[PDB]
């Protein structure tokens, strides 16, 4: 066949439901596959449809309409571990697989007790860097890139303290400039008004 | 019962260098495949082997060859590596091909980076930064940060080690590296990770924390002519102890 | 269960002496597939004889057409000789005009 | 159009005589071979010029790979069958898959297997199950029915893909497949004989005094004449003790013929 399309990226909230769409135009049809691929990992088989309708497997369902050339992968009760890319693939008349470019699924954790703060980490005697940690903010907060070429800011990362059933967002900023202070590290981001900045 | 085993996980190559990727499957499968995966597009088949004793081109065979050595093994050859072959390669296998609804079983992937010259290759610097006292008193938790910076290409594995054992709980490592100079094609990379623990765990002076980064770089056979140290495959780490 | 070949010998067109034709031997209904077929002229094997590829029936049996170009005369006697595992000795079916 | 069909056959032989292929596969549209593959050539090739002329080398290259794989799978399946039958010597394994596009626009689809030329497993694409004729087949039935997806897949292939292939090939071969050559019919026991006709489907019979006599009639086979056309006959015995009107009736591609004797 000749093409297959699926959205580049989707973002949903923990506990919610998401529907990942895949459309295809092929010379013939011998089945539609969904695969899961965690970042830096191997794709793994998730589902197969070849007649019309919906098929369920645990928290995931997959739907197919052959006449519309359309499938969706439905994920219910989203967990953080569902964060992954999802690949749509169709077998054409000559049984050759045609692969969609994949949909990156990002999941926002449900932050129970948001306590946004920017902390200065202790200097390392082996590094000229000053390091700032923006943490414990609610998942609506977006972390902007640095506007200074000598300041480095990484995106938010969700950590899970499983023992305490506790999750939290954080982003890191660092620089070796005299200019740099944690009070101004994330100035290019829209951060919560109540963000805690402890005195230096 | 290992499934699909492909090697190597990481490889840096100079333009013109030759390279063989190995793949074996122990599932008594008949069909094997080599794919490349690149950003912004679906998997593209390079060569496949429908059965023992036969192989054929896929969609992008140019620059490659294969050998179905036996029922278990399907090797991929890059005779003369080119920068365009920088990609992640996946070996896969299926019970049969063109036969019903059978799915693919994938290997772990091989990340190849092909460079005009190895002058660009650097191991990371690794530093560990101890938790903020303000965080500790405000939250009763303690976040350590590890920074792995200045490395190239993006062939790294970062892990945390607490009292000599690798840990995953309480750890978050950036899924993608930061380009230190975003507008450069050959920009070196940065990677951050955090490990968060209870204040009581941090405040035990005998707890030991290590951030370790495995870098995949050059080997003995790679030619080196720069003034700086040959950026060989190596482990770079930094540490911290708890403090009362 | 092995099935013995049905054997039918016939000209392509209604035969007329002195007129070029084709002599056909159609062998069908047999199983398994190994089989040997000769066309005979006056009791001896014709050497330039063509045949279709082995063909498959829905009932799992096989069939084949063997043929050779020929000009019938009143004296000349033609036949098809067939052997198959179901046959103790070769079976001869003469062309009946 | 008239009714048309697409059928693909496989044959596996477990201990074949020297030189003879262990595996042969042939496809047909109606009575016309369209493709062939065997374990000796290891190449899938056209058997009709209108297939060769409309399908590029990459088609044959791809199906060559597939058939090499399917050959091996057939060997493995036969080996398992003969093991479980506890049979020695050479045995055969056969598959037939196909579909029909009927004149009225309706379709059929079928898939079945045979061991030593006898029905072994028969697919029902409506109940999505396999009919097993004995306990070796019953074992395979359980294995094949274990993953529903396999059954669903064949239903889809038979009902959609097969018919799509058939329509494509019908257009390729239309100058051959959709033509009509009417029969030449003569009477010569009375023998009614037809030749020179295409398609091979024909119905010849004898009537005595305007009534048909089915089990007094000897029906000859429809046979290839070798030039693309067919011939056939039907005979009936004369009652010398009574006068009767005998007539040969022939139906072919929507035209009826009567020859009164
Ligand atoms: C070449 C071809 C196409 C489709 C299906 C078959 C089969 O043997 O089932 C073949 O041979």
């Amino acid at each position: 066949g000749q093409n297959i399309d699926q959205p580049t990226e989707m973002t949903a909230t923990e506990g919610a439901i998401v529907q990942i769409n895949c459309t295809y135009q092929t010379s013939g049809f011998n089945g539609l596959f969904w695969y899961q691929q965690h970042a830096g990992e191997a794709p793994t088989f998730l589902s197969y449809n070849v007649l019309d309708g919906l098929e369920e497997k645990g928290r995931f369902s997959s739907f197919l309409s052959r006449s519309k050339g359309y499938s969706y992968l439905l994920l219910k009760e989203l967990q953080m571990k569902d964060s992954a890319s999802y690949l749509c693939a169709v077998k054409d008349s000559n049984y050759q697989l045609i692969w969609g470019a994949g949909t990156k699924l990002i999941i926002k954790p449900d932050i129970q007790n948001p306590d946004p703060a920017v902390y200065q980490l202790r200097d390392s005697k082996s590094s000229d860097k000053s390091v700032c940690l923006f943490t414990d903010f609610d998942s609506q907060t977006n972390v902007s890139q640095s506007k200074d070429s000598d300041v480095y800011i990484t995106d938010k990362c969700v950590l899970d303290m499983r023992s305490m059933d506790f999750k939290s967002n954080s982003a890191v900023a660092w620089s070796n400039k005299s200019d740099f202070a944690c009070a101004n590290a994330f100035n290019n981001s829209i951060i919560p008004e109540d963000t805690f900045f402890p005195s230096p | 019962n290992a499934g699909v085993t492909q090697t190597p996980k990481f490889q840096v190559l100079k333009t013109g260098q030759s390279m063989t990727l190995q793949c074996a499957q122990d599932m008594n499968h008949n069909s094997m495949y080599w794919y490349r995966q690149d950003p912004g597009m679906g998997l593209r088949l390079i060569y496949y082997s429908a059965s023992e004793g036969t192989t054929d081109k896929g969609e992008v065979p140019n620059g490659y060859n294969v050998s179905r050595l036996n029922k278990r093994e399907f090797s991929l050859r890059l005779e003369s590596a080119a920068p365009s072959q920088t990609s992640v390669y996946f070996c896969a296998s299926s019970v049969w091909t063109g036969e019903g609804s059978g799915e693919l079983f994938f290997g772990e992937g091989s990340r190849l980076t092909v460079l005009e010259d190895l002058k660009n290759v650097f191991p990371p610097e690794v530093a560990v930064f101890e938790p903020s006292e303000a965080e500790i008193s405000h939250t009763q938790k303690a976040t350590l940060v590890c920074l792995a910076t200045g490395f190239y290409p993006d062939h790294v594995e970062l892990s945390w080690w607490v009292n000599g054992k690798e840990v995953h709980s309480g750890v978050c490592t950036d899924p993608q590296p930061l380009k230190e100079q975003p507008a450069l094609n050959d920009s070196r990379y940065a990677l951050s990770s955090r490990l968060r623990v209870s204040a009581t765990f941090w405040q035990n002076p005998r707890n030991h924390f290590r951030c370790q980064v495995q870098f995949y770089g050059l080997s003995e056979n790679d030619e080196w002519t720069q003034d700086r140290a040959k950026p060989v495959t190596q482990i770079v780490s930094a540490e911290a102890w708890g403090r009362a | 269960i092995q099935r013995t070949p049905k054997i039918q010998v016939y000209s392509r067109h209604p035969a007329e002496n002195g007129k070029s034709n084709f002599l056909n031997c159609y062998v069908s209904g047999f199983h398994p597939s190994d089989i040997e077929v000769d066309l005979l002229k006056n009791g001896e094997r014709i050497e330039k004889v063509e045949h279709s590829d082995l063909s498959f029936s829905k009932d799992w049996s096989f069939y084949l057409l063997y043929y050779t170009e020929f000009t019938p005369t009143e004296k000349d006697e033609y036949a098809c000789r067939v052997n198959h595992v179901t046959l103790s000795q070769p079976k001869i079916v003469k062309w009946d005009r | 159009m008239r009714t048309h069909s697409l059928r693909y056959f496989r044959l596996g032989v477990s201990d074949p005589i020297h030189g003879v292929p262990e595996f042969i596969s042939v496809g047909y549209v109606d009575s016309h071979p369209i493709t062939t593959y065997d374990s000796v050539t290891r190449q899938k090739e056209p058997r009709a010029p209108w297939m060769a002329e409309n399908l590029a080398p990459d088609h044959w290259e791809r199906y060559t790979q597939l058939l090499r794989g399917w050959q091996q799978m057939f060997k493995v399946e036969l080996k398992r069958l003969q093991r479980h039958y506890n049979h020695s010597g050479s045995h055969t394994y056969q598959r037939m898959i196909g579909c029909e596009l009927l004149e009225d626009g309706s379709t059929t689809g079928f898939l079945q297997y045979a061991y030593d030329g006898q029905d072994f497993l028969i697919f029902n694409k409506d109940t999505l199950s396999w009919l097993a004729v004995d306990n070796v087949a019953h074992t395979i039935k359980q294995a094949w029915e274990a993953n529903q997806h396999e059954l669903l897949y064949q239903k889809n292939w038979l009902e959609e893909e097969c018919i799509a292939w058939l329509k494509r090939f019908l257009e390729y071969g239309k100058d051959t497949l959709q033509r009509t050559e009417p029969p030449l019919v003569r009477v010569n026991a009375l023998f009614c004989k037809a030749h020179g006709f295409y398609p091979p489907e024909i119905y010849m019979t004898w009537m005595k005094n305007g009534e048909e006599i089915v089990q007094e009639i000897d029906y000859g086979d429809i046979l290839p004449s070798g030039d693309g056309t067919y011939q056939a006959w039907a005979s009936i015995e004369l009652d010398p003790q009574s006068s009767n009107l005998y007539s040969c009736h022939v139906e072919h591609s929507g035209v009826h013929m009567v020859l009164q004797v």
